[PDB]
DNA sequence: TATAATGGGCTGATGCAGG
């Protein structure tokens, strides 16, 4: 995870973080037999886009 | 001793080679669309080249005479075409 | 045209890879 954006205000002895941060989150799909991979490795897709 | 030395399909091999046959009729079949070609004469030309030019000769059926000259002059026109066709 | 099936039942003349 990292953070691009960083804004901060100051309140008491404390400082509020709104932080604009960026990560990936995985998720695992299990392929079978019949079934073929046609996206190569390390493809970049959008919402909706055909995997296997 | 000769078939011995082709290794046997796995599920998944075999149905990738199947797969890919079918596959590759579906995609001559509208080859012969695009080009006003006859998907007979365009599965011999496909043919021709990945068996090498070891064997080329006419086929019962086509119209025209196979030889390098038309399998060179079929093959650019197939060759011509956009990149999604 | 569709379960799956995947490797057989005696002599002489002459031209050769080898001590």
């Amino acid at each position: 995870v990292r953070a691009a954006q960083v804004e901060a205000e100051e309140e008491g002895e404390t400082v509020y973080l709104t932080l604009f941060l960026e990560w990936t989150e995985p998720k695992d799909y299990r392929v079978q037999p019949h079934m073929n991979v046609v996206v190569p490795e390390g493809a970049r897709v959008e919402a909706g886009d055909k995997i296997v | 001793h000769e078939i011995g030395q082709v290794p046997l399909l796995t599920l998944e091999e075999e149905v990738e080679l199947a797969r890919k046959v079918e596959e590759g009729m579906e995609a001559i079949k509208k080859l012969s669309e695009i080009t006003g070609l006859d998907p007979d004469l365009i599965r011999e030309v496909v043919r021709a080249k990945i068996l090498g030019s070891a064997r080329v000769r006419h086929i019962p059926g086509l119209k025209e005479t196979l030889d390098p000259k038309t399998v060179e002059e079929i093959d650019q026109k197939l060759k011509s075409l956009p990149k999604e066709h």
